[PDB]
This record gives C-alpha cells, sequence and structure tokens, in this order.
C-alpha cells in the first residue's frame, strides 16, 4: 500500500515533470518560429540590397 | 481638377481648371519645385503647360530645362 | 529690453538647474539616516511584535478631527507649481466637509 | 486657401480627406504646449503618434509625383491608422512598399478609382487585404 | 490626525500633488495612505539628473542599494515600549524633512 | 492534485503540437516567400534594365 | 549639400555631422556647464565624438606655414567623406582628442596618433 | 579596536570619526561606553554627551534621539547635534531665563511640551556651553 501510494504520486510528479519538460519545449519551439520567420525575411531583405546594389 | 502630384496640395487645398493659385514662398524654399512637380504631373492628360521663368538665373531655368526633357517633358 | 528679458530668464534657468542639482545631493545627505533608521524600526519588532507597543504617536485616537499642513514654497514665479498645491488642498478640505470631519 | 477647391475635387480625395484636414488641424494644436498636460493621455498620444506620422506620410521627394490612386491610398492608410504601431523611421519604406505592390500585384483597384471617381467599398476591401499583407510583410 | 500635502519629483513635465497622511503611522518604519492603503510599495526615491538629448529630464530609478540584517540578542535597556517611542520623533522629522527637500 | 496534473500535462503537451503546426506552417510561408520575392527582385532587375536602356534609347533619339 | 546631387552617403555623413552639432550646441548648459551628472552614455558619446569632429575639421594650411608654423596638405573628397565616416560611426574613440587637432586626412591623424602614443610611453 | 561614533542629524552627518571613552545619557539613567562594548540599543533622550581619545574632554550637544550601539560601531541618531564651544554661552543663559519666564504660562496641554521643551532644551544649551 506505501508503494501503491508511491506510484499515485509517482505517476502525478511523472506528469508534473513532463508539463516543465515540454513547456521548455514550447518556448523552444516558439522562439524558433520566430528565429526562422524573421531570419527569412533578413535574409530576403540582405538578398535584395545586394542584387540591387549590384544590378545598379 | 488639375492635381499638381503633391499630397498636401491635391489633398486639402485643392487646385481647378481656372482656380489661380499664388505659391507664395520665400527664396529657396522649393516653390520651382512644386510647379515642376505640377507640370511633369500632367505627363497623359490634355495639359499644354506653358511655363515663364522671369528674370530666374540661367543655370536654373537651364538645369529646369534639362530636367523638362528627361521626363518627357 | 526684450532682449535682457531674455537673457535673464536663461540665468535664472541655469541657477534653477544648478539648485536641482544640489537638492538631489541634499537627498542623499538624509537617506542613510532613513535606511539606518527604518532597518532598526522594521526589523527590531521581532521581539516586540508580540507585546503591546502603545506609542502615543501609534495610538489611535478616535478620529474626529484632521490637521492638513500644506508644503508650499516662499518663491514665485514657478508656474502651475503652488496653485496646484492650493488646488489638492482645497480639494482636499471639501471632500473632508461632508463626512463632518472639521479639520484645521 | 483654396476658395473653389472642393468643387474640382474629386469624391474620392472629399471622403479620404475631410477626416485627414481634421486631424492634422488637430495635430498642429496638439503640437504647440504639447508636454505639461498631454503627456499621456491616451486620445492626445495617439493622436501624436498618428499625427507624426500623418507629416512623415506628407512628405515626397522632388521630381516623383503620386498619380491620383497613389493619393487615395497613401491617404486612406493614414486615416485609418495601418502604421502607428510602426517605426516612424520606417514610414516611407512601407510606403514605397504598398504602393510597388498595389502597383504590381492589384490591378482592380486602379480600374475602380479611376472609373468610379470615388471610394467605392469593395476596391476598400480588396486594398484593405492589401494592405494586411504589407502589414504583416514589414511588421514580421 | 495631522496629514501632509506635498509633491514630489515624478517629472519635471508633470507635478503631482499628494496627501499624505504623517502623525498616525504603521510601526514597520513606513507611511501609509490617507485611507490606509500604504503606498509606501512605491517608493520609488533617490532620483539623479540624466538626460538623453537636449533637455533635461528626471529619471526616476527606483531602488538602488539596501542595508539591513539585524542583531540577534540586544538585551537593551530602556524599556523597550519607551525606547520605540524615543525613536518614532526622529523618524517622523525624517518624513518631514525628506517632505521639504522634496517640495524645494 | 492528480486531475491538475493531468489536464496540465495534457493542455502543455497540445500546445506543444499546435507550437510545431506553428513553426512547420509559418516555416512553409517563408520558403514560399523567400522563391516569390526572389522572383520579384530579379523581375525588378529586369524592369532596371528595361528602364536604363529605354532613356538610352531616349537619349539617343 | 543634396543627397541626389552629391551622393547620400555624404549627404548622410554630413546630415550626421550637424545632428551632432545641433546635439552639442543644447548641450552646453546642460552637461558641461552645471549638472555634468552623468548626462548619459549615449550623450557623452556625441559630446566626445563632437569634439574630435571640431578637432578634426580644421586643417593645417599651405600658406599658413610662415604665417602660423603649420605645414600644406591637400584634402579630397571622399578622403573627408571616410574620414567623418570613420569618426561619425565610433571606432576611433581611444585616440586623443588633439590626435585629431590640426591634421589633414584621417590616417595622418591616425599617425598623429601613434606619434603622440609614442610619446605617452616617453 | 577603538570604538566608532556616529552622531547624526537628519541633515548633515556631524561626527564619524572613532572615540574611545564616552559618557552619553539614557531615556531612564545613563551609560558608559568602552571599547568592545555589547550590542546595547540606549535611547538616548535630550543630553549631552562627554567625549574623550587621548584629549580632555568635550561635550556633544543632544536634543533627543537614540543610539543603537552596533559590533565595534555605535550609531547614535538625533534631530539636534552640536557642540558645546559653539552654543554661544550667554546666549544660553539668555535662552535659559527666557524659557523660564515662557514656561509660566503653561496653562494647556498643549503649551505644557512647548514649555517642557523650552525648559529642557535651553537647560542642555547651558549644561553644554559650561562644559
Ligand atoms: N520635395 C523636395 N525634395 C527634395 N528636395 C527638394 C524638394 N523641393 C525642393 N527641393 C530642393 O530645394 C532647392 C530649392 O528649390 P526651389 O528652387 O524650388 O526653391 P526656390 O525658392 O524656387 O529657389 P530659388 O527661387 O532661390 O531658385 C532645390 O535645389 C531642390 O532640389
Amino acid at each position: 500500500l506505501g508503494d501503491f501510494m508511491d506510484k499515485r504520486d509517482a505517476s502525478i510528479k511523472e506528469q508534473l515533470s513532463g508539463v516543465k519538460d515540454t513547456s521548455s519545449e514550447v518556448k523552444q519551439l516558439e522562439e524558433q518560429a520566430n528565429a526562422v520567420m524573421r531570419a527569412a525575411r533578413a535574409e530576403i531583405s540582405a538578398a535584395l540590397n545586394k542584387m540591387k546594389k549590384e544590378t545598379q | 481638377p488639375l492635381q499638381t502630384g503633391l499630397i498636401a496640395i491635391d489633398a486639402m487645398i485643392p487646385v481647378g481648371r481656372g482656380q489661380r493659385e499664388l505659391i507664395i514662398g520665400d527664396r529657396q524654399t522649393g516653390k520651382t519645385a512644386v510647379a515642376t512637380d505640377t507640370i511633369l504631373n500632367q505627363q497623359g492628360q490634355n495639359v499644354i503647360c506653358v511655363y515663364v521663368a522671369i528674370g530666374q538665373k540661367a543655370s536654373s531655368v537651364a538645369q529646369v530645362v534639362t530636367n523638362f526633357q528627361e521626363r518627357g517633358a | 529690453s526684450v532682449k535682457n528679458t531674455q537673457k535673464i530668464t536663461e540665468a535664472m534657468k541655469l541657477v534653477a538647474a544648478a539648485k536641482v542639482r544640489r537638492a538631489q545631493e541634499a537627498v542623499v545627505n538624509g537617506r542613510p539616516f532613513s535606511e539606518t533608521l527604518v532597518e532598526v524600526l522594521y526589523n527590531m519588532n521581532e521581539q516586540l511584535q508580540t507585546e503591546d507597543v502603545d506609542v502615543p504617536l501609534t495610538k489611535i485616537r478616535t478620529v474626529k478631527k484632521v490637521a492638513l499642513m500644506v508644503v508650499t514654497g516662499d518663491r514665485g514665479l514657478c508656474g502651475g507649481f503652488n496653485n496646484m498645491l492650493l488646488k489638492k488642498a482645497e480639494s482636499r478640505i471639501a471632500e473632508l466637509k461632508k463626512l463632518g470631519v472639521d479639520y484645521t | 486657401v483654396s476658395r473653389v477647391g472642393s468643387a474640382a475635387q474629386i469624391k474620392a480625395m472629399k471622403k479620404v480627406a475631410g477626416k485627414l484636414k481634421l486631424e492634422l488641424a488637430q495635430f498642429a494644436e496638439l503640437e504647440a504646449f504639447a508636454q505639461f498636460a498631454s503627456d499621456l493621455d491616451k486620445a492626445t498620444q495617439n493622436q501624436l503618434a498618428r499625427g507624426q506620422r500623418l507629416r512623415e506620410l506628407l512628405k515626397q521627394p522632388q521630381s516623383a509625383p503620386l498619380t491620383v490612386e497613389e493619393q487615395v491610398m497613401t491617404i486612406y492608410t493614414g486615416t485609418n491608422g495601418y502604421l502607428d504601431s510602426l517605426e516612424l523611421d520606417q514610414v516611407r519604406k512601407y510606403l514605397v512598399e504598398l504602393r510597388t505592390y498595389v502597383k504590381t500585384n492589384k490591378p482592380e483597384f486602379q480600374e475602380i478609382i479611376s472609373s468610379t471617381k470615388t471610394f467605392t467599398e469593395e476596391a476598400e476591401a480588396l486594398l484593405k487585404e492589401a494592405i494586411q499583407e504589407q502589414m504583416e510583410r514589414f511588421l514580421l | 490626525k495631522v496629514e501632509m500635502l506635498y509633491t514630489k519629483f515624478v517629472s519635471l513635465v508633470k507635478s503631482d500633488p499628494v496627501i499624505h497622511t504623517l502623525l498616525p503611522l504603521s510601526p514597520k518604519g513606513e507611511i501609509c495612505d490617507i485611507n490606509g492603503k500604504c503606498v509606501d510599495a512605491a517608493e520609488d526615491e533617490l532620483f539623479r539628473l540624466t538626460t538623453k538629448e537636449g533637455k533635461l529630464t528626471v529619471e526616476r530609478d527606483m531602488i538602488k542599494t539596501e542595508t539591513p540584517a539585524f542583531s540577534p540578542i540586544l538585551e537593551f535597556e530602556q524599556d523597550p515600549a519607551q525606547i520605540l517611542d524615543a525613536l518614532l520623533p526622529l523618524y517622523l522629522n525624517s518624513q518631514i524633512l525628506r517632505a521639504l527637500q522634496e517640495s524645494l | 492534485t492528480i486531475r491538475n496534473s493531468e489536464e496540465l500535462r495534457g493542455k502543455a503537451i497540445e500546445q506543444l503540437e499546435k507550437a510545431r503546426a506553428r513553426l512547420k506552417k509559418v516555416e512553409m510561408d517563408a520558403d514560399q516567400f523567400r522563391v516569390n520575392g526572389y522572383s520579384e527582385i530579379e523581375r525588378e532587375k529586369m524592369n532596371l534594365i528595361n528602364s536604363t536602356y529605354k532613356t538610352l534609347e531616349q537619349f539617343e533619339n | 549639400l543634396q543627397p541626389r546631387i552629391v551622393g547620400e552617403e555624404h549627404y548622410e555623413i554630413a546630415q550626421r555631422v550637424k545632428e551632432t552639432l545641433q546635439r552639442y550646441k543644447e548641450l552646453q548648459d546642460i552637461i558641461a556647464i552645471l549638472g555634468l551628472d552623468e548626462l548619459s552614455e549615449e550623450d557623452r558619446l556625441t559630446v566626445a565624438r563632437a569634439r574630435k569632429i571640431e578637432r578634426f575639421l580644421s586643417q593645417p594650411f599651405f600658406v599658413a606655414e610662415v604665417f602660423t608654423g603649420s605645414p600644406g596638405k591637400y584634402v579630397g573628397l571622399a578622403e573627408t567623406i571616410r574620414g567623418f565616416q570613420l569618426i561619425l560611426s565610433g571606432e576611433l574613440d581611444s585616440l586623443p582628442e588633439q590626435a585629431f587637432y590640426l591634421v589633414g586626412n584621417i590616417d595622418e591623424a591616425t599617425a598623429k596618433a601613434m606619434n603622440l602614443e609614442m610619446e605617452s610611453k616617453l | 579596536m577603538t570604538l566608532n561614533l556616529c552622531v547624526l542629524t537628519p541633515n548633515r552627518s556631524i561626527w564619524n570619526s572613532e572615540v574611545k571613552e564616552i559618557i552619553l545619557s539614557t531615556n531612564s539613567g545613563q551609560i558608559g561606553v568602552l571599547p568592545n562594548h555589547a550590542p546595547t540599543a540606549t535611547a538616548v533622550d535630550i543630553g549631552i554627551l562627554r567625549i574623550r581619545l587621548n584629549d580632555q574632554w568635550l561635550t556633544l550637544a543632544l536634543m533627543g534621539g537614540f543610539a543603537r550601539i552596533g559590533n565595534n560601531e555605535i550609531t547614535i541618531l538625533v534631530n539636534d547635534a552640536e557642540r558645546g564651544s559653539d552654543i554661544d554661552p550667554q546666549e544660553a543663559q539668555q535662552t535659559l531665563e527666557i524659557a523660564e519666564a515662557n514656561l509660566r504660562k503653561a496653562e494647556g496641554k498643549r503649551q505644557k511640551i512647548e514649555a517642557n521643551l523650552a525648559l529642557r532644551r535651553a537647560r542642555t544649551r547651558v549644561e553644554a556651553s559650561n562644559t
């Protein structure tokens, strides 16, 4: 019965460390979306400045 | 209408066919630029621009003539 | 005349900026006093927060009257400063005359 | 001053620039004595952030006039307020971006503005979609 | 009751007169509100002058330093209630002095 | 504590799958606009050569 | 002095020198007279670089050799552009202020700065 | 080794140096503090301080305060502080007779304090002006 108490709190703390882990992955994934999106716009801007200077 | 190709003028102080618009301002303030913008905005319409430059500098009138010739005016 | 008034107004602006610089040091000339005071006041209450302290400065008189000291300056020309102080003064004495507080 | 200004001005510019003239007079009046009272008032702070931008969009380079559709579009986007969150340093780059975007991508707005000679709401809707597209393309 | 109306250094652009209660004080080394909100969470003290441009502005510059711990066993003389009754007038004088200096 | 931990892990891993979808698809829009803006700027280069050769011919006339 | 007459980056260099000078002009009774209470970091960079530019602008003349002891040098357009491009964008802040005074080109100022540092080790 | 003194006023700091031998009043009695003194908070009332460190004594006049003796630093926080060689002797006697004259109008709770304050204040002016 003490082992089953440990199993109850063990499942619960497993869900708890899992939600901390997925929250870390959540902030990582959202900053990765922002990074790749703003970075793609930065790529396009730098590329257009380069090509327009060259053709000019 | 006869739009001068300016935002402020053609926006809130309009100028029509037959409405005298005195362009009153000091020296080296941008009035000749206003008149040249008005003239260059008539690229397509039936607007036969006439322009007289009383007692203006030779470099000024020659430069504006060059601007007119390059802009297809 | 308008030139002379212009230059003396710039003059009083300069000396006003100077005395404001002085006042920011007159504050730090009393800050360590303040913190050495209030840390004693607060953290030393742990031996006295049990017992009844019973200071007249901390005593609760039955709330009847209020004194309202307004802190005004002595120099003129300052702008809306003194009149804003008087306006908050008379607004508080107007707010206090409906509750029946009989202010001084 | 224009004696006969309203008579020759077309209705598109009227219905898009009456509010601009109002808020421009209002910005010129909020300009002086600006600090002591209206320091963080929401109406005056918004009118300042959209009236500094009013003069920003009211600027121009010499020898580069803008025909009527560009004028109605550039003034509509200033009257609605889709630039208040943008930078004051980057108003005009977004301006030429939206200008050339409607100049290339959208071919219906020019036809509607030329034909109707007024501010037709279908042109307004397609213009609004193009403005939101350029808004996203520049904020991101 | 004795309460106090004085100004502060919020901005050169906005002077705001606040009506602070003085004489009935909470013992915690704090001031309170006229209703007892304890506004001393809004201390924001010890400005200094600095700029970003030509005009000279305020920069109220939130909390900088602090040095409390306590003494573990004081075992003082002088009858504790009377020690704190003797300490309160200096603190009240500190509040009055800071009020007049911030008004100036 | 059982139901709180359960619903909390569930909603947060759901938010993680939504963040995955958002990341991948906004990256898809990025890769779309990359090719599109490249075609656009090189079209602008052809516009540039057309305009400068046109004013060249204008000076020739 | 028009951007689309003489060069946009030239006009930006000139306009930024005018902006830094308009900063220093109004900041004179702010920091240089009374207050001086750490005006800013970005203001201190502008004040230091403004004094650098004010040393840098004046230059030794040809005809003033026998007059007030100044050897003669000649400075071009793009050279002045690059000199103020270096000084405005904050790269040569470490050199002494009088290393820029009474000098011609920017490389000549850097050479004089190294001579004064060889004096500073003396 | 030598205890550190801090005579303080709300505006300025008069004394901040050290001292090896003092005599200071408190509210109930008075305490004398020599080096290596245990932490003892001393509620000093209106009263001068006799102060000695490799010299003959000086009076440092105080007018109501409190002193938190820390470890090797004693924190004397007073509202009015000065030295007895600065407050004038015969003008302190002037203040003494002025206070003892104006005291006899103490016929109220409001005026008992602002006349007994005059009494003890003039007294603690003279006791430093003489010493
Ligand atoms: N919108 C503008 N953008 C950029 N530069 C401008 C603009 N308007 C005028 N300028 C510049 O200002 C200068 C003066 O313009 P303009 O000649 O129109 O004023 P002016 O009063 O007619 O001068 P003046 O009568 O002394 O010849 C011109 O060199 C022009 O290039």
